[PDB]
């Protein structure tokens, strides 16, 4: 349910396990449906995140570490000017103690291939390949539409272009960083970061 | 069994409720519809297969803020008929909430608390939210007060009000409604906390930063203060005050109730994780000018009696010198015939933070309301601005046109005229 | 939840279990 | 729940109210087939506000349509979004008004006043409530200063309870047409101090001038004219149709902004107004929407502002924007200048907030303000009218179609009333 | 029109 | 087997799936009869869409489960419009449609309904919506075993 | 293996027992067809192999509703001539209803009365329903019921009537067809219920937020109330009633059998699992004039003998602690010869709750059948409509066309007459 329940993630999530309970349940008194906190996906395929100089890592790496998609816009100028000050932002809080705390997971809604790596060079932390279907089933899945091409389930939208937004465990949401939304503070809403408390395990 | 019951009426009833009962829903552990995936039993009544359906009966004229709680995620939360909603407001006007739109939605919203009350064994408080600046809030807050009073009248009432602000109005009636909402805060009720708009402002300002907050950040600064209110009657804890506790602490004489809040943990994640919580400097904000949500600064009023609501690991070793310290500090002065008067209760549950908000995980707390007789400035610059306007009677042509009579506003007028000097007469 | 009754003293109260360097 | 009934009478009083029931239309989604297209329950919540349900799950607008000349009736069902009507609705005459008062209140109209007011009584008898009425005219020509404000009698006597919200189109100070603009202009304005509520002001010269700085219309069309008091429309009724933080339905709107009761004329205005030149150069926030809106050069009416004072005035702030954002900015702008706001009503604006926009942009904000300046346009009025009634121009068909010059002299004198208390309240 | 049976009831 | 094969479609962005044949245990269902182009459909749909999350995604077990039937006339018509409904929808080319329609008597102005359904596959609760109606249902009356 | 025979008479009684045996065949497993996937020997019959044939008989003097119901989904679970059809009605006539046409089909009538007594082993009663606004409801039950006296005199005759509504008519001429009908109920029948339809229109609007109800909406009330009647018939449980003691002990005199009813919890999914049901509340609502199935106001007049039949989770401390806060409330004002007039019946069966219609799994019950004096106001409105259409002498050119000499108009006006200073004396 969590975010919300009209998204490609959460539904398939909940055929695959809900699936594998009935099969446990075939193979042997367990409630249907499954419960949410039964439901458990690993959220992320082997071939997702890849670093600078590309090499593919799997979702196990993120352990212990605060994990924030991060939807961009190479041509966009809302994220030209949150480009540096959250380059600062990711300088300073891995590089200031023993610990790497936080870590970010870049999906791009560029026109095509090559703006995707001319905005991708720039930047050191992990993203998804845009070929792969991950990166349009994690925007429809946390509703990040740049503008209405797509028919929404009836949820009005709630960023679009840029956003740094904080993940949880499970595939669930923990806060969204408010840069472009009611709160509307650009570029000082970065250091709203809740760096212990938001951890992925 | 201990229980109260949640009397919600006008927007800001339905939205400052709106916060406060999804605060109860996860700090008891139910999800939004009914169910846990024995402290329910004050807010919730069982119904005996699961669903816990609250203890609400909010209350509007109009189907636009309680149709969005009808149609919201809330939907299976509440009981239908407990959230009322009328046909037409009463449009910042007292005398349409007491006459006009008035007695065909008071009958019904006092058979649905009379089966609260029937339904509950042993009553102990009448929460009211409402703001007095405005229609209904004023007005359907009076009828159903004065309905309230002579029936339950053995019962405790406690009057949250949103009191109008000096300076940020977004009402220009709003000097009315609240001169004339003073028969609802003066003999026909007890204990009341003026909680105001820009004070709250000001606290989310200087210790959350938030550019710029709603109405929604607000109202859940408001449901902590009611959480750790109403929170000894829930949990378990140390030495207890409970709602029949505050009027026989705070309460010196009959009719001075009007009463100062200070949370005092609002502190985001960043600034609050760079600072220890310790329940010394928790009480200095406590007591800190600013901190308090009403504007008025107790450094030119005179404290009378505090109640201090502590939660989480405040053991009662540290609190006595904390207070201890309040004694020495000399710009907190108190009055000379209450000299040991200061009530505390400590709970152990720590607070709940409600997650995509503003409040950082803390494990200590405090809330403080106090009876300083700075509140009778709160009423004052209220008397100005009433006088301003009624001087060539403006606006009053839609204040005997619909079936209150002139010369109430005489009398209103004498009452915060006798307010004043009731409150100067206490000090001195 | 009885944390403020901690037993910090025994039966007998005998209370409960819990720089200089070298000029020789 | 809210019914609120579009009266719509004379000739610009169809073309204003066919844009009406364009951008309300465009807002709620519907086609002008009657259907709906645009997946969302918020927008089909509060349809009953302007829309009876037709089996068939068509809607139709609740507007008695009228005038004495079915030349602009083939204009409104011709065109866009105009076969939503019900065709008894069209109540029209075969004469035509021919821009004479008397041929609108004491002849002609008043033998088709009969009719309208079958169909009035049948869209709001059958309901569990309504709000009020909304009455667009065109005070200056035959129809809507006519017959049109008879019909804001008449409803006054059905129901002198409910709200009577009157967008009326003053004469141009500048330049018009209809030469008989004075004698027009008075005698409506006697009946729609007593027979009324709130009156506010639209100009058309006015208008003219936003579209000319405020958007820079190289060719403004009366299109145009018509869709910038539209946009004024959906702004004045925005918490009657979608929810807030801080509703105001159209009643509570009258009761803090009217201290004395014949004080009823207020300045309608819409922000933001912003030209294609200055499309994305600009920016979006409530400090400019403020600055916006109190500028002269925005409001609807020709009146300056500058030259008068403000008694009270109100906002309909429309958007994601923060309710702590608006209410400073009320402040500032009440301290700054503090001279254009009056003394003995303190802290002198009310201001609401809707939680939806408007159609496209992101935020939006409707001006509407007792200022006490209107009566630049009310001795422009009483000014033109003592050079014609004094030398007893035109009169001829006035006294001839049924009237006294009794009338027009009690006229004149209920108007130096209005200008003179709004004078003392300054 | 013909309806669901309802569960059968187990002995308790 | 009642349904039988594929013809349950659940919805999903990529690619397209059946929901699996004991899906509906513990679950109330309704069937939904609906048809693009109809205007009062355009209503229908957004509040039983709302009712849909809303009932659905309160309860860690889901409680309702829509099955989406179509009275269009045209193929692309109908993919239009169950990519704008969330719930579980049949085929166009399936003719379990067509014994479903011809089964519960729908009509080619009935037209939007609701047919709530026991587990065998028979008629438990009849709404019509021609004109605050849709809360009559509720979802703890078929509990599936 | 007690049982009784339920003989349905008229348009209003085919479609009475059409959803009373519809929820008869739900509430034993019973499906359409008539099969089975001791306590159904009391409304079907075993014939073979697993078919369960009722034992009611439909009738009526028009083919229109009972070849509607051979040509329905039941059309295989009832005989074929336990459906006995007429072929010209009596429209809205006593005379035509009792006679002409009529003893046609009545001697075909106690053709299947007495065959289906055959297979009866310790017949308990006949429940006939029937309206007497009617024509064949109230002609042809009057030579009915009076032919059944006549062959079984000492077996039960429950007799549930919908009596005409004081304002809904749905005719004009049943002022005649009542009160000539008045002669055949008051001397041949045992107990008479008087279920008025306005008032089941009232119980749907106030309770089920129902506010547009059709006819199969107040049946399926109908057949809730009688379900309740013979509950105890077939499901065993505590303390128990059954037809022989429900006349005994709310008879007082046999002259006096007019009775009143109301079932009450009565509630859909909206508000009936938030609300808390219980023993104390049911039958405070059951009680209550708002939820009584007639307008028979019992603020007026004494009460005489109230059967509380309560089917589900009821354990018998809690029952006499609701009657116990009967006798509390002065509201309620009891007939000074009647001390213990209370009977209570207490099931095991929970409610068979019907799929479609407007009621949930509630787990309790309460069914009223309570006597008073209050029902001579039923008889009171009744008299004058039948004074001001008797005074001039108009619409009787039908009734003495067929049959019917004129002065059956007046001995049944001076009957009725005496069925009020009858209630008056029982009084005080
Ligand atoms: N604390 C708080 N105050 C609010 C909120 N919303 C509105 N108010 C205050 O309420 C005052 C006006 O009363 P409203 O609540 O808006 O209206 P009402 O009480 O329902 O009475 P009506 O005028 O009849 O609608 C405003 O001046 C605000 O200061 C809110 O969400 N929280
Ligand atoms: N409660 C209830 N009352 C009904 C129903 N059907 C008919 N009635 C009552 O019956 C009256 C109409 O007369 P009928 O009973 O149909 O006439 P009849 O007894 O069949 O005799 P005929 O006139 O020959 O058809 C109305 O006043 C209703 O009160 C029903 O389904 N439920
Ligand atoms: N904005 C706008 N103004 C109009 C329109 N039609 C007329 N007017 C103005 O209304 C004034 C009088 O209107 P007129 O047509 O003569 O009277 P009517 O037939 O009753 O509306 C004139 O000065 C016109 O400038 C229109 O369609 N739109
Ligand atoms: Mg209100
Ligand atoms: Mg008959």
């Amino acid at each position: 349910s969590q975010p919300v329940f009209a998204s490609p993630l959460n539904v398939e999530k909940r055929r695959l396990n809900e699936e594998r309970a009935l099969m446990q349940a075939q193979k042997a008194n367990i409630q249907l449906p499954p419960n949410y906190g039964d439901m458990d996906l690993i959220l992320f395929p082997e071939g997702s995140l890849k670093n600078s100089n590309n090499t593919v890592i799997p979702q196990s790496h993120l352990k212990g570490k605060s994990v924030a998609l991060y939807f961009a816009d190479g041509a966009d100028p809302k994220c030209a000017s949150l480009l540096p000050f959250l380059l600062n932002y990711y300088r300073t809080m891995n590089e200031g103690g023993a610990n790497q705390k936080i870590e970010i997971i870049f999906v791009s809604l560029d026109r095509d291939r090559e703006a995707f790596e001319s905005h991708r060079a720039h930047m050191p932390w992990l993203s998804i390949d845009l070929e792969n279907p991950l990166t349009e089933i994690l925007k429809r899945h946390f509703r990040v539409m740049k503008e209405y091409e797509v028919p929404t389930y009836g949820y009005g939208s709630r960023t679009g272009v840029p956003s740094v937004i904080v993940i949880g465990s499970d595939g669930r949401e923990a806060q969204f960083l408010p840069i472009c939304s009611g709160l509307e503070e650009g570029d000082r809403a970065l250091l709203r970061w809740d760096w212990r408390n938001t951890k992925f395990a | 069994m201990r229980e109260v019951i949640s009397i919600h009426v006008g927007q800001a009833g339905i939205q400052i409720g709106n916060a406060c009962w999804e605060l109860f829903c996860l700090e008891h552990g139910i999800q939004p519809d009914g169910q846990m995936p024995d402290a329910f039993n004050t807010f919730f009544s069982e119904t005996g297969a699961g669903k816990h359906v609250p203890r609400c009966v909010f209350l509007d004229l109009e189907p636009t803020v309680v149709d969005e709680v009808r149609t919201g995620t809330y939907r299976h939360l509440f009981h239908p008929e407990q959230l009322i909603s009328g046909k037409e407001d009463a449009a910042n006007n007292f005398a349409r909430g007491h006459y006009t739109i008035g007695k065909e939605i008071v009958d019904l919203s006092l058979d649905r608390i009379r089966k609260l009350a029937d339904n509950c064994t042993g009553l102990q408080g009448f929460l009211m939210f409402n703001a007095v600046g405005g229609g209904t809030g004023s007005g359907l807050g009076c009828l159903l007060l004065e309905r309230l009073s002579v029936d339950y009248g053995k019962k405790s009432k406690l009057n949250f009000c949103s009191w109008p602000s000096p300076q940020v109005s977004t009402a220009v009636v709003e000097p009315y409604n609240s001169v004339l909402s003073t028969h609802s805060l003066l003999e026909h009720t007890d204990v009341a906390v003026m909680l105001d708009n820009e004070a709250i402002y000001d606290i989310c300002r200087r210790n959350l930063d938030i550019e710029r907050p709603t109405y929604t950040n607000l109202n859940r600064l408001i449901a902590q203060v009611i959480s750790s209110l109403t929170a000894s009657l829930r949990f378990d804890g140390a030495l207890n005050v409970d709602v029949t506790e505050f009027q026989t602490n705070l309460v010196p004489y009959p009719r001075i109730h009007f009463m100062l809040s200070s949370y005092a943990p609002i502190i985001s994640a960043e600034k609050a994780y760079h600072e220890q919580l310790s329940v010394a400097e928790i009480t200095n904000s406590a007591f800190e000018p600013a901190s308090m949500m009403a504007k008025c600064d107790p450094r030119h009023g005179k404290y009378m009696a505090c109640c201090l609501m502590y939660r989480g690991d405040v053991v009662p070793k540290d609190v006595n010198a904390a207070v201890a310290t309040i004694k020495t500090k000399r710009t907190i002065q108190f009055v000379d015939w209450c000299p040991t008067g200061f009530k505390c209760g400590i709970n152990y549950q720590p607070p709940t933070v409600v997650p995509g908000g503003d409040l950082a995980k803390v494990m200590r707390a405090v809330c403080m309301i106090s009876n300083s007789t700075a509140i009778a400035e709160v009423f004052s610059r209220m008397d100005h601005k009433f006088d301003l306007m009624y001087a060539k009677r403006a606006f009053v042509h839609w204040y005997v046109g619909e079936g209150m009579e002139e010369g109430e506003f005489s009398e209103a007028r004498e009452d915060l005229a006798a307010l004043e000097k009731d409150y100067e007469e206490v000090g001195i | 939840y009885a944390l403020r009754d901690h037993l910090d003293s025994k039966l007998v109260p005998n209370q409960s279990t819990d720089h200089t360097n070298v000029l020789s | 729940m809210r019914e609120i009934v579009h009266v719509q009478g004379g000739q610009c009083g169809n073309q204003i109210g066919a844009k009406f029931w364009e951008v309300i239309s465009d807002e709620h989604g519907i086609d002008p087939t009657g259907t709906y297209c645009g997946d969302s329950d918020l927008q089909l919540e509060r349809i009953n506000v302007f829309y009876n349900e037709a089996t068939g799950g068509r809607f139709v607008p609740r507007a008695i349509l009228m005038d004495l000349e079915p030349g602009t009736m083939d204009s409104v069902r011709a065109g866009p979004f105009g076969q939503l009507f019900r065709p008894d609705n069209f109540v029209f005459g075969q004469t035509g008004a021919g821009n004479n008062w008397a041929k609108g209140h004491y002849t002609e109209g008043a033998e088709l006043i009969d009719s309208v007011l079958d169909v009035v009584r049948k869209e709001a008898e059958g309901c569990d409530c309504l709000q009020g009425f909304q009455i667009t005219h065109s005070l200056g020509g035959g129809t809507g200063s006519g017959m049109g404000t008879l019909l804001i009698s008449k409803v006054r006597e059905e129901y002198p309870d409910r709200i009577m919200e009157t967008f009326s189109v003053f004469p141009s100070p500048k330049v018009s047409d209809t030469v008989v603009e004075p004698y027009n202009a008075t005698l409506s304005v006697h009946q729609l101090v007593e027979n009324a509520d709130e009156v506010q002001v639209i100009d058309n010269e006015a208008l003219y001038d936003i579209c000319f700085r405020t958007l820079k219309l190289t060719t403004p069309t009366y299109g145009d004219l018509n869709h910038l008091v539209s946009a004024a429309m959906s702004g004045v009724t925005c918490c009657l149709r979608f929810p807030g933080q801080l509703n105001s339905d159209l009643r509570k709107l009258a009761v803090n902004l009217i201290p004395f009761p014949r004080l009823h004329f207020f300045l309608i205005g819409f922000a933001p107004l912003t030209s294609r030149g200055s499309q994305q150069y600009r920016a979006l926030s409530v400090p400019e929407l403020t600055q916006q809106m109190f500028d002269a050069k925005n409001m609807m009416c020709a009146s300056d502002p500058r030259h008068g004072r403000y008694l009270t005035a109100s906002a309909m702030f429309r958007g994601r924007m923060s309710t702590k954002e608006v209410d400073e900015q009320m402040l500032n702008v009440q301290n700054k200048n503090s001279s254009y706001f009056v003394e003995w009503i303190p802290n002198n604006m009310k201001s609401s907030v809707c939680d939806i926009p408007p159609k496209g942009l992101k935020m939006s904000v409707t001006f509407v303000g007792n200022s006490t300046a209107i009566q630049e346009m009310f001795k422009r009025v009483s000014d033109q009218f003592t050079a014609m009634f004094r030398r007893k121009a035109f009169l001829h068909w006035y006294t001839g179609e049924g009237m006294d010059e009794m009338e027009f002299t009690e006229a004149e004198s209920n108007m130096n009333d209005l200008v003179s208390e709004y004078q003392q309240y300054q | 029109v013909a309806k669901p049976l309802p569960p059968p009831v187990q002995t308790v | 087997c009642f349904f039988g094969p594929d013809v349950v479609k659940r919805t999903q962005q990529g690619n397209y799936v059946p929901v699996r044949p004991d899906h509906f245990a513990g679950v109330s269902v309704a069937l939904f009869f609906a048809k693009a182009g109809h205007s009062k459909c355009a209503q229908i749909v957004p509040v039983v869409r709302q009712f849909y999350k809303t009932t659905n995604f309160s309860g860690e077990k889901a409680v309702i489960e829509i099955i989406y039937v179509s009275l269009d006339k045209d193929e692309q018509d109908f993919e239009r419009v169950r990519a704008l409904m969330p719930w579980c929808s049949v085929e166009y080319k399936s003719c379990l449609r067509k014994k479903l329609i011809e089964r519960y008597r729908v009509p080619n102005t009935a037209i939007p309904l609701l047919i709530v359904i026991g587990p065998n596959g028979e008629e438990a609760g009849r709404m019509n919506f021609q004109q605050f109606v849709l809360q009559r249902w509720d979802y703890r009356f078929n509990k599936w075993p």
